[PDB]
């Protein structure tokens, strides 16, 4: 806890996460043009969150940040840092 | 079969041993073993790495006629 | 309608339950045609009356034997303790005697089923209406049934022949027994079950030590 | 029962359960008399 | 939306139409009149399209089949495994690989059959393997008969699941057509869940089994004694005490720790010395890293929850300025022919298997297979044959779709109708091609013969005259020696011995040495260009013109498998696309066979061998770049050479290989009766033989037919193969298990 | 109208069109949710009471003997010493016995009513079912009479119950995996020292 590994993955995984939650990724309810433009989809998942962010969002957004920061941190301690 | 017959019986009576032709003609590998692939042995060696004798012009066109052969199928 | 052999499962459709020991199982659909369904009677009747027949002289001298009384060989060494105790009488002309002897007897029986009644012509020493035939499996006749059990009345028949099946099919499965136990203990089966009653919570499958060998 | 009997009956079914028997035989009497040649 | 539908009890299970041959085609369900239908009977019975047109139909046949297919494959493993338990000398081998031979089959005594039962060591007589499942059974941790029989036990139990699920999906709960056009959640089921999870899977059992028994067996610890894999996984210290890290536990895994598993999960790269094997470790790597891979290919495709691809929106985006509307009409291509998808498998699938052969003789990734030369020249000519089969298969395929499933109205201006609209360009280049690729490799052989038949060898093209370097592939292997300086610095050793550096030696026998380049490799790689191109030129030609040509313009009416259109137009004989399958086959022998000869030659002139304290002695002393540049040194000094030990081995273990070389010869000949031949004449001759049996009221009712001319030439061709490649397989197996 | 419906089914398994033949029907699924519920219990109530009890003293057998998966169900975690009879022939009579249960109820499943017909030594009277055949109920099953009108409500309670014990049961393995302890020995070192005993400390 407050170790640099749980930082890089906090907050990978928080910044996925509130990307995705503010309209700035692909989505559930939203998906990408081949010109990366983002248009709402009907994907009829229920979700309590006002801006459509479903369970799915949170599993991939989790899922690429933990990759990222993993990346990260392995790419890092490689480097020396 | 015919000439097959002939020039390995006499190929036997020839050399002096017809013991061979008695024994080995009787089944199908001894006609290829002690035939076919025992008597080619100076034949493909016509021409071969380390140089070529007389016999270089029946190796040639032994497989001149193997390729004609083929050529035909 | 009658009880069945998997409550809750509509018997065989081709067992109508007229058969003695109809409880509809069929599962493999062996008996669709009927007249192999008639043969195949005959062999579970053949089979169940021999099972029940060889589980006696296997049980009874096994038990005699158990008692201290006798000292009969049980049934997996009976043939050569036999062969050992009569050097005079060989084994191929046994065979040759019990070959000839079911030969006759077993040519009668099959060319009844072929035609049924037709032994009853007087051909072998005059026999005319003890080898005609009460039904397919069933002979009957005062040589067969000398005591009369099938020729008085109709329940009682019905009655002798449901023990018959039931206790001809309990003898073969009591022989498949015979031979499992044999080869799992090296036993005969009165010692099995002496050995199960002496210890029955030591004496089982699990510790003979073939059943599981771990 | 029937049906399958009659498939039992098809040339191929028949003709496996015959050449067993014939192979299955001429094995058995190679196995019991080896080495026959003459008779 | 993505989900399950099945029809429940589409089909009654009844021997009544097993009663009825021919019942599931409208033509044949009526019985033969003549000796023809017994042949269509086994010709049209899984040609499921041509029962019926309704797609559904079909999808569940092919999924119920499958089902069976994989059923026969279960029993065949459970047998492989059960024959290794039962009638094998595999623990004696276990004790001793280098001086024992496999064996898994022996004999019955009867009829002096018993001869085959060779003296292969560890007090055991038997026919020796070649399939190598004692060295994978090794490289897996099994050290006994006992887990030999539980697998034979288990797969006999999973192979009875296949054939109940095939009853199940075609008898009681048929998945519907749309569950089937499932493509993007079947992709991600198969990527994620078959093959990520299936190497995550192997990947725990390298850990956990494979890699501490391997490590105590190579250490030198008798089988018998080394603890079962259950113990590993009960006991984290005994396990800790080969691999130091499992003391921490998960805990590394979890805290992104990875470089704590270092001890068992290697980037090593060559061969484990002692066995001449790969590391076990290197392989738990790579099946860790293909398994995360997998896990995340399986996450493209769109289907029940928005994100992710559709796939007929990904190939109508790539389109171009050369190719008209591009990959249009494709996905519905591919969502309703099970000829297109087959197709593309079986191409991809056979390379894969060839690709396979190379990569495992390259880098033997079991213990001791490198030393078995068997094996090894055994598992690389199986694999290569099997995928040249699979890309004949992948030609017949696609001309299968072109005539039968491909419209018109759906390809308007996309690849597949370009394509048509100038097949004679492509045809015609690659005729030029394969005219210039035969003159430019064959012929360069035929001058050699011819220049050292006449005395000149300064004027051959050879590396002590006119050099022909593949300065190209030296350079590739140079680049691949250097890369763990510098392009793979964390890799401590190449990928395999082939690209340079040092002999790597089991039991003083070459496991693996670099392989050299030179004149006699050049020319015979440009022999495997012509003969695959030629191959390709076949049967594309095939497909192209499967539906029409300038000669048949009406072609597709006539269907994929005819035998002509009679003797007009000069003849036309053979210009269905089925016949150039029947042509390409020949053109895939002959490639695949120059290969395997390159593969054999190549590894007994230059690799294979003994080690002495001098160097390495080859078991054919190098002589492939002394005489490879020639056709008579190819006959002399491999075929009639190596030849000596099948023709020698009457009276001897292999002898069963001399008599299945000459059987090979003789079914080869067989068959140039049928393809020399035609039915005209053999119809005649059963009209002389038939008023034989017509005189003596002998006569069948099913009226004797000569076979159909489509069918004569499948029986040559069959015939063909099996021969030839038979000849071949006995020559190499009593050839290199006397020798090796 | 089904008891503990939450609307979760996110692979839409319960969804009823196409899925008619199969294990994957509807019925099936609710029956085996309710089977699998009443099975967690008797478990999650019986793989920690031994424990407990011996920790106890009530029961006189020592604590480490009586946990659950060092009682005879993994020979490799441990055996008990000396029942009455052996683990494997204690198999054998509960393969007899347990498939008299299953097939009997699974025939009520394929054919409701049907096992109260043949004579079974008069037990048939109380097995006819109800045509429901996750809740047969009668004189036997139901022989408390219970649920008379909150019968919905009992439902969901065991349905409730259930699913906690199906939670409970992975629980009992995943922490027998990761410490090998009992689950009631794994709560008393929680209550104990809970940061020095927990998921993260056994990791
Ligand atoms: C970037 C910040 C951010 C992130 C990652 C989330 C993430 C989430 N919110 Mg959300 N929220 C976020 C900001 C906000 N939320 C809300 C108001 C709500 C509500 C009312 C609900 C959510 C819920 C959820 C969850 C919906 C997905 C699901 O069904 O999982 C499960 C998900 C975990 C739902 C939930 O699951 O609550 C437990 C839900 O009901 N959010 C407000 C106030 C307007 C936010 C302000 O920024
Ligand atoms: C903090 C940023 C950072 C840094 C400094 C690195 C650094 C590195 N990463 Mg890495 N990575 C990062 C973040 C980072 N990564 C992120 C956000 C991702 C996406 C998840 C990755 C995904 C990734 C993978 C999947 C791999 C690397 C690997 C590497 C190495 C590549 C060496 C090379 O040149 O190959 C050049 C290769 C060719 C020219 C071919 C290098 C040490 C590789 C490594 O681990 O090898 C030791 C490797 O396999 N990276
Ligand atoms: C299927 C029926 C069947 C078969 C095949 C056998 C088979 C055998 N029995 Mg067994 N038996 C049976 C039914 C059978 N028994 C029944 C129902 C009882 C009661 C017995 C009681 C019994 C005893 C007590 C003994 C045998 C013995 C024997 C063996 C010698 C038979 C003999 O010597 O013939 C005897 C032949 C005659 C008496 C002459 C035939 C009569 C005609 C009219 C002349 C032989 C292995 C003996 C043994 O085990 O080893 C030698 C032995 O001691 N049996
Ligand atoms: C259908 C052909 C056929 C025929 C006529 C026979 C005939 C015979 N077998 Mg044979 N058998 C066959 C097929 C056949 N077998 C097959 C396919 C197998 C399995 C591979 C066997 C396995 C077998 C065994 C194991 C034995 C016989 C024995 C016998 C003999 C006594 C029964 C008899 C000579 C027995 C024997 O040799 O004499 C007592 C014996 O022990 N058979
Ligand atoms: C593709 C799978 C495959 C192949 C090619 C073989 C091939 C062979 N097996 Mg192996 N087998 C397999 C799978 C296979 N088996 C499986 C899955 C099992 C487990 C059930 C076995 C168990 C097995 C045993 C136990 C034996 C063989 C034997 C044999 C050999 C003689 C078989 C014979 O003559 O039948 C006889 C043909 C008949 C028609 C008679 C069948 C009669 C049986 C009882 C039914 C032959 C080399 C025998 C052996 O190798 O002898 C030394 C032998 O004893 N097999
Ligand atoms: C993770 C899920 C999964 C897995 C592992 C598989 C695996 C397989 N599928 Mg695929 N499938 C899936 C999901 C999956 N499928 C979905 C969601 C769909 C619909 C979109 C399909 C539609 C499909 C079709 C139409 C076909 C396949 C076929 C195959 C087989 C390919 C040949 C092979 O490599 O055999 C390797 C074999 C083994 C490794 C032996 C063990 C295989 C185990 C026992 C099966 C596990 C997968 C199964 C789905 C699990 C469900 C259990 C079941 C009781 C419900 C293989 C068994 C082909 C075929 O062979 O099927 C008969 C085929 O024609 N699948
Ligand atoms: C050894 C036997 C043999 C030979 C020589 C050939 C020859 C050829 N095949 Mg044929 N083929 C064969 C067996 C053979 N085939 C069999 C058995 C079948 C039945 C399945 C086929 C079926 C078949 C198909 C289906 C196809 C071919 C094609 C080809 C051509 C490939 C292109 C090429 O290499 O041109 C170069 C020519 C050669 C390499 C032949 C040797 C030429 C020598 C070295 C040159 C000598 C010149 C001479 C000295 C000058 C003249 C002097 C003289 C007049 C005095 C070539 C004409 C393919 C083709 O047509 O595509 C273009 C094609 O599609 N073949
Ligand atoms: C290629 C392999 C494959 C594929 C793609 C399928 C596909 C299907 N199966 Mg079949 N099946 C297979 C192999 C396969 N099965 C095998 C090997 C068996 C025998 C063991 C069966 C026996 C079987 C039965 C008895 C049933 C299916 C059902 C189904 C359907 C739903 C499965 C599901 O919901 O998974 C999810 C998987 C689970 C919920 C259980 C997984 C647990 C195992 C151990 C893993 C689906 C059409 C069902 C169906 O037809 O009704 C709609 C159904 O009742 N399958
Ligand atoms: C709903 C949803 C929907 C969607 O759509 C999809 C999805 C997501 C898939 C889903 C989810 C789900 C869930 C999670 C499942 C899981 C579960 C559980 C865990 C089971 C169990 C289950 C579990 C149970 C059976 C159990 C039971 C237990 C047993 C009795 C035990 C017993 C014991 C005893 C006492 C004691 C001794 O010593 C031993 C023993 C013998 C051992
Ligand atoms: C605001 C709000 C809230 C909250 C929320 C939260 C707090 C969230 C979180 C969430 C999260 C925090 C999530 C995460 C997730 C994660 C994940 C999902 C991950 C996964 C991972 C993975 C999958 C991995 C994988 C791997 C491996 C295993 C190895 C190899 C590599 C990799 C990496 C690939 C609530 C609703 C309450 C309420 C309202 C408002
Ligand atoms: C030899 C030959 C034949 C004659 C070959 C025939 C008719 C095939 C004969 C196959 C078998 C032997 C016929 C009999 C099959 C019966 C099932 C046999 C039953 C008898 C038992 C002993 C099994 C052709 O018909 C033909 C047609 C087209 C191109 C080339 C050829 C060709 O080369």
């Amino acid at each position: 806890i407050g170790s640099t590994t749980n930082l890089i993955i906090c907050s990978s995984t928080a910044i996925f996460l509130a990307a995705g939650r503010f309209g700035l990724t692909p989505s559930a309810n939203r998906l990408a043009s081949p010109g990366l433009k983002l248009s709402p989809n009907n994907s009829g998942l229920q979700t309590g969150d006002p801006a459509g962010f479903t369970a799915t969002d949170v599993l991939y957004l989790g899922t690429i940040g933990h990759v990222v920061g993993i990346g990260s941190i392995l790419g890092l301690k490689a480097i020396g840092a | 079969w015919v000439t097959f017959y002939f020039h390995w019986k006499h190929l036997g009576i020839w050399q002096g041993n017809v013991n061979q032709f008695n024994e080995s003609s009787t089944y199908l590998m001894g006609w290829l073993r002690d035939y076919l692939w025992l008597n080619s042995s100076q034949l493909i060696n016509g021409y071969n790495p380390f140089g070529m004798n007389s016999l270089s012009v029946w190796a040639w066109m032994f497989l001149f006629g193997h390729l004609i052969y083929a050529t035909g199928f | 309608d009658r009880q069945v052999w998997f409550p809750g499962n509509a018997p065989a459709p081709h067992l109508d339950g007229s058969l003695p020991g109809d409880f509809g199982f069929d599962p493999l659909s062996l008996g669709s045609d009927p007249q192999l369904l008639k043969w195949f009677q005959q062999a579970e009747l053949v089979h169940g009356r021999t099972a029940m027949t060889a589980v006696a002289g296997i049980l009874f001298p096994a038990v005699a034997t158990k008692a201290g009384v006798v000292n009969i060989p049980q049934w997996y060494d009976a043939g050569s303790v036999w062969v050992q105790n009569n050097p005079n009488f060989p084994f191929a002309a046994l065979l040759f005697i019990q070959i000839i002897l079911t030969g006759w007897v077993e040519t009668k029986r099959w060319l009844d089923f072929k035609n049924p009644g037709s032994q009853a012509d007087g051909s072998f020493l005059g026999v005319t209406d003890d080898f005609k035939g009460v039904a397919n499996g069933y002979p009957g006749g005062k040589l067969f049934d000398p005591f009369g059990l099938s020729r008085g009345s109709e329940g009682q028949l019905q009655k002798y022949q449901e023990n018959e099946i039931k206790n001809g099919r309990l003898a073969m499965v009591a022989f498949l027994g015979f031979i499992a136990q044999h080869a799992a203990t090296g036993k005969g089966p009165i010692d099995n079950l002496a050995d199960h009653l002496a210890n029955p919570t030591a004496v089982t499958f699990a510790t003979n030590g073939v059943s599981l060998p771990f | 029962m029937k049906n399958f009997t009659t498939y039992l009956s098809t040339a191929p079914v028949v003709a496996l359960i015959w050449f067993t028997f014939t192979a299955g035989l001429l094995i058995e009497i190679n196995r019991f008399f080896p080495d026959p040649l003459v008779f | 939306k993505v989900k399950i539908v099945v029809d429940g009890n589409p089909v009654e299970t009844s021997f009544e139409r097993w009663a009825k041959p021919g019942h599931f085609s409208r033509t044949l369900s009526k019985g033969p009149s003549t000796t023809t239908w017994i042949w269509n009977l086994h010709a049209d019975a899984h040609d499921f399209d041509s029962h019926t047109s309704d797609l559904e139909e079909i999808s569940r046949k092919v999924f119920s089949a499958h089902f069976g297919q994989l059923g026969i494959i279960l029993i065949w493993l459970s047998g492989m495994y059960f024959h290794g338990a039962r009638f094998s000398n595999y623990e004696a081998w276990l004790s001793d690989p280098i001086h024992i031979k496999p064996s898994a089959q022996v004999v019955w005594p009867v009829v002096g059959q018993e001869i085959l039962n060779g003296d292969v060591g560890g007090g055991f007589q038997g026919v020796q393997i070649t399939s190598g499942f004692f060295q994978l059974w090794r490289a897996s941790g099994i050290t006994s008969e006992l887990q030999l029989y539980s697998t034979a036990i288990g797969g006999l139990v999973l192979a009875a699941a296949m054939f109940f699920a095939g009853w199940f999906h075609y008898h009681k709960a048929a998945p519907k057509l749309e569950w089937f056009q499932n493509v993007e959640s079947m992709l991600n089921h198969h990527l994620a869940g078959l093959l990520g999870l299936g190497s995550l899977a192997w990947a725990g059992h390298q850990i956990h089994v494979s890699l501490p028994i391997n490590k105590l067996l190579d250490a030198g610890v008798d089988p018998k004694e080394i603890p079962l894999p259950h113990e590993f996984i009960l006991n984290r210290d005994l396990m800790a005490q080969l691999y130091p890290s499992f003391s921490k536990g998960l805990a590394p895994f979890f805290t992104i720790n990875w470089s704590e598993y270092s001890d068992f999960l290697t980037f090593q790269g060559g061969l484990n010395p002692v066995t001449g094997g790969l590391w076990l470790s290197d392989q738990a790597h790579h099946h860790l890293a293909i398994a995360v891979l997998f896990l995340v290919a399986g996450h493209q495709y769109r289907t029940n929850w928005g994100i992710g691809h559709s796939i007929k929106e990904i190939l109508e985006a790539h389109k171009g300025p050369f190719t008209g509307e591009g990959h249009k009409g494709l996905y519905e291509i591919l969502t309703t022919s099970w000829h297109a998808q087959l197709a593309i498998n079986l191409a991809l699938f056979g390379s894969l298997s060839i690709i396979v052969a190379h990569h495992m003789y390259s880098m033997p990734p079991y213990p001791y297979l490198a030393t078995d030369y068997g094996t090894q020249l055994s598992i690389f000519t199986h694999h290569t044959w099997i995928g040249g089969f699979c890309i004949v298969g992948a030609g017949a395929h696609a001309a299968i779709f072109m005539v039968r499933d491909y419209d018109p109205t759906n390809n308007y201006n996309n690849l597949l109708d370009r394509v048509i609209r100038h097949r004679d360009a492509i045809v015609s280049h690659l005729n030029w091609v394969c005219i210039f690729l035969g003159f430019h490799s064959f012929g360069l052989y035929i001058h050699n013969d011819t220049m050292s038949a006449l005395g000149r060898p300064q004027d051959m093209f050879s590396d002590t005259a006119i050099q022909l370097q593949p300065v190209f592939a030296q350079w590739i292997q140079n680049t691949h020696l250097s890369a763990p300086q510098f392009t793979a610095p964390n890799a401590l050793a190449p990928t395999s011995p082939v690209w340079g550096g040092d002999v790597v030696a089991v039991g003083g026998k070459v496991a693996a040495m670099p392989i050299t380049l030179g004149t006699a490799d050049f020319m015979v790689h440009h022999i495997h260009a012509f003969t695959i191109h030629v191959t390709v030129l076949i049967l594309l030609k095939g497909v192209l013109y499967a539906r029409s040509s300038r000669l048949i313009p009406d072609k597709a009416n006539l269907g994929f498998r005819f035998p002509c259109d009679g003797p007009g137009r000069g003849g036309t004989c053979q210009v269905s696309a089925w016949d150039h399958v029947f042509l390409g086959l020949f053109w895939m022998y002959n490639s695949l066979s120059i290969a395997i000869f390159h593969f054999s030659w190549k590894m007994q002139s230059d690799v294979w061998g003994t080690v002495n304290s001098t160097g390495v002695s080859h078991i054919t002393g190098g002589n492939f770049s002394q005489s490879a540049n020639t056709i008579n040194g190819w006959l002399r000094d491999f075929l009639w050479a190596q030849s000596s030990q099948v023709i020698q081995s009457y009276g001897s273990a292999l002898s069963a290989y001399g008599l299945i070389f000459l059987g090979a010869h003789f079914i080869w000949a067989f068959s140039l009766m049928f393809l020399f031949s035609g039915r005209g004449y053999w119809q005649e001759l059963i009209e002389s033989i038939v008023w034989a049996h017509n005189k003596l009221k002998v006569a069948p009712s099913i009226q004797p037919r000569a076979l159909s001319i489509t069918q004569g030439r499948a029986v040559g061709v069959a015939h063909y193969l099996l021969g030839g490649i038979a000849t071949t397989w006995s020559f190499f197996l009593a050839r290199i298990i006397a020798v090796g | 109208a089904l008891p503990a419906d939450y609307g979760f089914d996110p692979l839409g398994l319960l969804d009823p069109e196409g899925k008619g033949a199969g294990f994957v029907s509807p019925a099936w699924l609710q029956y085996s949710e309710v089977i699998h519920a009443r099975w967690a219990m008797l478990g999650a109530a019986g793989c920690i009471a031994p424990e407990i009890l011996a920790t106890a003293g009530v029961i006189p057998q020592t604590p480490d003997e009586v946990i659950w998966f060092k009682s005879g169900v993994i020979p490799p975690a441990g055996v008990y010493d000396k029942y009455w009879l052996d683990p494997y022939s204690l198999f054998f009579i509960e393969v007899i016995l347990v498939q008299f249960a299953e097939l009997r109820r699974w025939q009520d499943f394929r054919n409701p009513g049907s096992q109260g017909k043949q004579y079974f030594l008069g037990l048939e009277e109380v097995l006819k079912g109800s045509g429901d055949p996750s809740y047969p109920g009668g004189q036997f099953f139901n022989l408390f009479n219970l649920g008379k009108s909150d019968l919905k409500e009992l439902k969901t309670k065991e349905l409730k119950n259930g699913r906690l014990a199906m939670l409970a049961v992975f629980g009992y393995g995943a922490q027998a995996v990761i410490t090998a302890e009992g689950p009631f020995k794994n709560l008393t070192d929680h209550l104990s020292d809970p940061t020095g005993h927990n998921i993260l400390t056994n990791f």
